[PDB]
């Protein structure tokens, strides 16, 4: 029975690595190249729809590789459309909030954008400072409790997998597929002495709504600025 | 719910 779940558990390890978008040795190599207070400036020069466009542009990328992500878990291709849908729109953003973390550097309070690492300042030009102090301590809770990749890998498998979502046709489905998910963390947590980190995960919830509302105001308004 | 989401996500599963 445990080389199963220790297979499951290795299984949402895989799925998780090859839709993680960048390795993680390779944000950790990268924290040393920071932006320079000139490449700083630049950014806060840029106009608020340029700035979100881009960020937009990030955040929809990266619901895309949790699509990917989902699409490679046990059972997921075997629920029905309205299901997949229902679960990646109550998920997916929440997945994004923790996947971020990796890209969070605690020592100096800065994020990998673009190639390079920077703090807040490098988003003044959202005018949404109140927002992205919010995801920065976030990102710094979660860093803190220094989540393993396989932690990261089977909590969000279970942001995703989850049989509460309001529009659901196979519960049942979804519930047998999130209970062996369950199964799997709760051995990896014991195996580890790991089984209270849980308890002190910061809620995403309403962050994950506001990053969601953003990006949809930025495809309703289109039209109104350039290509 | 949110239906730019629900764009980006039926774009992606296809
Ligand atoms: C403006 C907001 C609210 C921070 C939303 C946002 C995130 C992104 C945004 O940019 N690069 C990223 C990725 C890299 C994507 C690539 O180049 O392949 C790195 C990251 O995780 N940064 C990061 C980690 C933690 C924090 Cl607190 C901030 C950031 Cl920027 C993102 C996240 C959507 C995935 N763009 O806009």
């Amino acid at each position: 029975s445990l080389t199963e779940i220790e297979h499951l558990v290795q299984s949402v390890c895989k799925s998780y690595r090859e839709t993680c978008q960048l390795r993680l040795e390779d944000l950790l190599r990268q924290r040393s190249n920071i932006f320079s207070r000139e490449e700083v400036t630049g950014y806060q020069r840029k106009s608020m729809w340029e700035m979100w466009e881009r960020c937009a542009h990030h955040l929809t990328e990266a619901i895309q590789y949790v699509v990917e992500f989902a699409k490679r878990l046990s059972g997921f291709m075997e629920l029905c459309q309205n299901d997949q849908i229902v679960l990646l729109k109550a998920g997916a953003m929440e997945v994004v909030l923790v996947r971020m973390c990796r890209a969070y550097n605690a020592d100096n309070r800065t994020v990998f954008f673009e190639g390079k690492y920077g703090g807040m300042e490098l988003f003044r030009a959202l005018g949404c400072s109140e927002l992205i102090s919010s995801i920065f301590d976030f990102s710094h809770s979660l860093s803190a409790l220094h989540f393993s990749e396989d932690e990261i890998a089977l909590y969000t498998a279970l942001v995703l997998i989850n049989a509460h979502r309001p529009g659901l046709q196979e519960k049942r489905k979804v519930e047998q597929l999130q209970y062996n998910l369950e199964l799997a963390f709760h051995h990896h947590l014991c195996k580890t002495h790991r089984q209270s980190i849980l308890a002190k995960l910061p809620p995403a919830g309403k962050l994950a709504s506001l990053c969601s509302q953003h990006v949809e105001r930025l495809q309703i308004f289109q039209h109104l600025h350039p290509i | 719910t949110n239906m730019g989401l629900e764009a980006i996500i039926r774009k992606a599963l296809m």
